[PDB]
């Protein structure tokens, strides 16, 4: 079995560099080039380089000028990229690809001359404030019965550095009709999303929920309830 | 420099259906392009090679066809695995690039959206600052216009939405606009109400909410 | 037990390149593979390979090749269009294979010339051509003196009075 | 010593493979590949092109409706293959410039 | 015939199509390598081989 | 700001011909291009573009190409003629532009190293070569001497033992 | 100065043609010319063959 086994997300503020590694495991690290590209939130793919896994030698975009650099270790077998002076555009998940053959002849008419092989990704955050854990707020479900039929109700988590946050409902025990929204920038620069449910308005009384949250990177582990509130 | 330019870059056909995706070349190619498959929340990964060779494991829907410097990839008889964003890539000479990339989304029926809404908690009025919520469940389409009402006065540079990504059964979306003031510019006024406009719904239905009562 | 260069032979036992570097000094012998040159001449071949098979001739209805009655004139026009079509197309074939194994064989023999060349501007006048595929460095060489010269940062003028001395005094 | 030997080279395989050239039928190089397909898997494979067995009917039998032919109304296809125990069935008939009518309902 | 995949097909049954030439049928359809009278072409994928080591 | 040769590097800002001389000396520094090697390399290019374009193939009545209705047996004969033709002379056309580029290239650089070649036979033991398309000539050559050796007139034996002594010396020759 | 340097180059263009050869598809050259016509004047010479128009 063929893997590339990439570091893990890292936090950084304007200006600085990052290292990010990639493990490779399953193949002769020579005999092989390693590509480098990088997918902003929401964005298209964007391919920053390519390095020898053979000679060493390197080709970069236009964009990473001098900007970024390629580097190589044969044993063992793992490949490096260097990002100088950051800034908050670069802000995005960079992927490590397996991409040429090297020390003999293979025509294009193969699929390892092309990006054959993916990891699974590393974050690179850059921004100025430091890590900081969400503050969760109840969402009670409001009006008279709501609709009548059907009732939603939820979780607010407020106010985090950086991504991401899990969310779960009843510790994975309530899934249908759970909508866990993509994480918005706010102002300030921390990040804020929602986790809502729809369950019938006759469970709200019988029936309890819990909202699991769960933030690594401050290693903040909440768990907040939620029912109608006393008026 | 090779530019890549993918013509669709949005697309909406509903399963069973054929689709087509363009790649023009600003220069020739010859035949040693690829297209990628990226799924949402996933990395991407290589669907053909060359101008037509398919990846073990690909189905045989997916067609490559092109040369030189025009190329294209049709799905027929689509199947819910096969909505994903795709890219093409030059592999002819460095550097390489890849595309803006053409995004497929399921035209199912029309689905009005189930309009809720949330007002801000008392712990969330301690920190000095108050959020309110529009919510929006299941619709289909995505084009959707929310707009927000304090006391009838008009509202501009002070809101922010999220909309989910297609789900796997009912096939429609998710939106939720988020209003956010302080405690001070909460304070001054009594009724808000967020309106909503879908081609599901004949005219704009509100949900609102007055301060100071459930 | 002299090392031998290019002229008389090729090295069997070697594996990390196409092309080499072997040397006898005061730490003893050593190998070492030229990877640049190596994959500069494998690039060379895949362009090539590349450029043959281009092109993808997609035919659909043609004419009928194989006929089980005789018919006449418009059969033997037929055959002998197509017996006309596939030689000129053997033609081709035993032609291109010719010219291409030519040139690459003349660019595999240039990258090795080009590589002792690179070699002999390094090292000035502090060695000489034995005339083997090999050079006599006229000065104590350690295995970190080697590898600058592979590595091309070798500086002639440090070494210069030490082998300028060993050259012409007798 | 005072001085040091050093030997520059390329490598060499202990069979080489013979090929051509314009001056040359037979010259050992290192490695090589073949340009011509000699083989067959015997079999026709029914991907990416729709292909359509004939089985015991010619194109043309099921064209007019041969009893025996009758599956192949409002078939389409990419590739129809014509096996050689096909047989007709019918009324006895003939075709003036039957490969010409073959050929225009093949395409 | 047969469930798998070639673009090629010829009387003798599917070849593959990655060689630029071949030696089975003048009959073809689809994505064909042109048909040659020869049943080898060897091109040369490397230097020429000289034997001492 | 060393001055650099041909080895992996171009002269952007020369107008007066292809292949040509830079140097640095007691006088300064200075340009001037070699006319012959220049009209040589074109004369060989002009040659192969005159024989590429050397025949009119002169044709009159052919057989028709087009065709407005579905006829048969004998129509995809005339198509299939014309499309074997048209592939045939398409390969030539492609071979020919390749093998006639690879040359063109390659001759081009071979006028480069004959004039490289032809200077050092010049200069003898009067210069090295420093390896990066440039010569370290080990006497005083005013503009005039590297006129003398740009217009072939170069006399190695006038400067010799100046360049010797300068070349060969440990500390005292 | 004692010594002197003499080094000898080729011109070059701030942007050339791209051309294709037995190993490239797509080398930099200085200069290069078309063998391909592809436009036409979109009329027909009477001259210098004698054109008879139906
Ligand atoms: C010949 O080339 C093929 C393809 O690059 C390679 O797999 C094989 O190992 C090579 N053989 C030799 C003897 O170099
Ligand atoms: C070349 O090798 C020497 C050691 O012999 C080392 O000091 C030097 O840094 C090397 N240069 C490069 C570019 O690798
Ligand atoms: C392969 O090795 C050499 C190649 O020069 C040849 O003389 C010898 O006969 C060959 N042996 C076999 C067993 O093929
Ligand atoms: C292909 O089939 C033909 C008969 O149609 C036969 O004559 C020929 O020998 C076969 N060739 C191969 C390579 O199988
Ligand atoms: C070459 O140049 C020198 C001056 O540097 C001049 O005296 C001599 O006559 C010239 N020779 C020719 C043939 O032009
Ligand atoms: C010259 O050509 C390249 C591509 O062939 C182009 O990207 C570049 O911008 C051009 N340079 C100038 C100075 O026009």
């Amino acid at each position: 079995q063929v893997q590339l086994a990439q570091s893990e997300n890292e936090l950084k503020k304007p200006g600085a560099s990052v290292k990010v590694s990639c493990k490779t495991s399953g193949y002769t690290f020579t005999r092989f080039g390693m590509s480098w590209v990088r997918q902003a939130p929401g964005q298209g793919l964007e391919w920053m380089g390519w390095i020898s896994g053979y000679t060493g030698d390197t080709k970069y975009a236009r964009s990473f000028q001098g900007r970024l650099t390629l580097t190589t270790d044969t044993s063992t077998g793992t490949a490096y990229m260097e990002l100088r002076s950051l800034r908050s555009d670069d802000t995005a998940i960079y992927y490590c690809v397996r991409n040429r053959v090297q020390m003999e002849v293979s025509p294009a008419t193969q699929s390892t001359w092309y990006m054959d092989l993916w990891g699974r990704g590393t974050l690179v955050s850059v921004s100025s404030p430091s890590t900081k854990g969400p503050s969760v707020f109840p969402l009670a479900p409001s009006s008279k019965s709501t609709s009548g039929g059907t009732a939603a109700l939820g979780c607010l988590v407020k106010d985090y550095f950086p991504e991401p946050v899990t969310v779960s409902w009843n510790s994975g025990a309530l899934t249908s009709g759970v909508h866990t929204f993509p994480a918005v920038l706010q102002s300030s620069g921390l990040y804020s999303l929602s986790s809502v449910v729809t369950v019938p308005s006759s469970s709200l009384g019988t029936q309890t929920y819990i909202c699991n949250v769960n933030h690594k990177p401050s290693n903040t582990k909440v768990d907040k309830k939620v029912e109608p509130k006393s008026c | 420099d090779i530019q890549m330019t993918q013509v669709p870059v949005s697309l909406s056909a509903f399963v069973g259906d054929r689709v087509s995706i363009t790649c023009r070349a600003s220069q020739d190619i010859s035949r040693w392009l690829a297209w990628y498959q990226q799924k949402p929340g996933r990395a991407p990964k290589l669907l053909i090679y060359a101008a037509s060779s398919l990846q073990g494991g690909v189905p045989s829907r997916f067609r490559g066809s092109g040369s030189g410097t025009e190329f294209t990839l049709t799905i027929s008889g689509l199947q819910p695995e096969d909505f994903a964003t795709y890219y093409c890539q030059q592999g002819s000479t460095f550097p390489y690039t890849s595309v803006l990339g053409t995004i497929l989304g399921i035209p199912g029926t029309v689905a009005a959206p189930s309009v809720f809404i949330f007002p801000p908690s008392d712990e969330q009025l301690k920190s000095g600052t108050a959020s309110v919520v529009c919510l929006l469940n299941n619709f289909y389409p995505r084009e959707a216009k929310v707009q927000w009402k304090v006391d009838n006065a008009l509202q501009s540079g002070n809101s922010q939405e999220s909309v989910t990504e297609q789900d796997s059964k009912d096939s429609t979306y998710s939106l939720s606009s988020t209003l956010t003031l302080s405690k001070a510019d909460y304070e001054k006024h009594k009724v808000y109400a967020c309106e909503v406009t879908h081609q599901g719904l004949r005219s704009p239905v509100t949900k609102s909410f007055n301060r100071g009562e459930c | 037990g002299a090392i031998a260069g290019f002229i008389e032979n090729g090295w069997e036992g070697m594996i990390d390149g196409w092309y080499g570097f072997r040397h006898q000094n005061s730490e003893g012998t050593g190998q070492a593979a030229d990877l640049k040159s190596t994959q500069a001449a494998i690039d060379q071949i895949n362009g090539k390979l590349n450029r043959v098979i281009e092109k993808t001739n997609e035919k659909f209805h043609q004419i009928e090749k194989e006929f089980s009655e005789v018919e006449g004139r418009i059969q033997d026009l037929e055959k002998y269009v197509e017996d006309t079509k596939i030689d000129l197309w053997s033609y081709n074939a035993e032609l291109l294979v010719a010219l291409e194994n030519q040139h690459t064989i003349d660019l595999t023999d240039s990258e090795m010339n080009k590589l002792f060349e690179k070699t002999r501007r390094q090292l000035r006048e502090n060695a000489e051509d034995m005339g083997n595929g090999c050079f006599k460095i006229y000065h104590k060489c350690d295995n970190a003196c080697i590898e600058s010269i592979r590595n091309g940062t070798y500086d002639h003028d440090v070494y210069r009075d030490e082998a300028l001395n060993n050259r012409f005094q007798i | 010593n005072s001085t040091a030997t050093l030997c520059l080279g390329h490598h060499a395989v202990p069979n080489g493979t013979l090929v051509k050239t314009i001056t040359d039928d037979q010259i050992e190089v290192t490695n090589a590949t073949e340009l011509v397909q000699s083989s067959s898997t015997g079999k026709i494979c029914n991907n990416p092109h729709r292909i359509l067995d004939g089985i015991d009917c010619t194109l043309i039998d099921a064209l007019l409706g041969d009893p025996h032919c009758d599956v192949f109304q409002n078939e389409t296809w990419d590739l129809f293959v014509e096996r050689s125990k096909a047989f007709s069935n019918c009324y006895p008939y003939d075709v003036p410039d039957y490969a010409s009518l073959r050929s225009l309902v093949a395409s | 015939i047969d469930t798998c995949i070639s673009e090629c097909i010829t009387p003798n049954g599917s070849i593959p199509n990655d060689k630029p030439f071949q030696n089975v049928n003048k009959i073809t359809y689809g994505a064909c390598p042109k048909y040659v009278k020869q049943n080898t072409l060897k091109l040369a994928t490397g230097m020429r081989n000289v034997p001492e080591k």
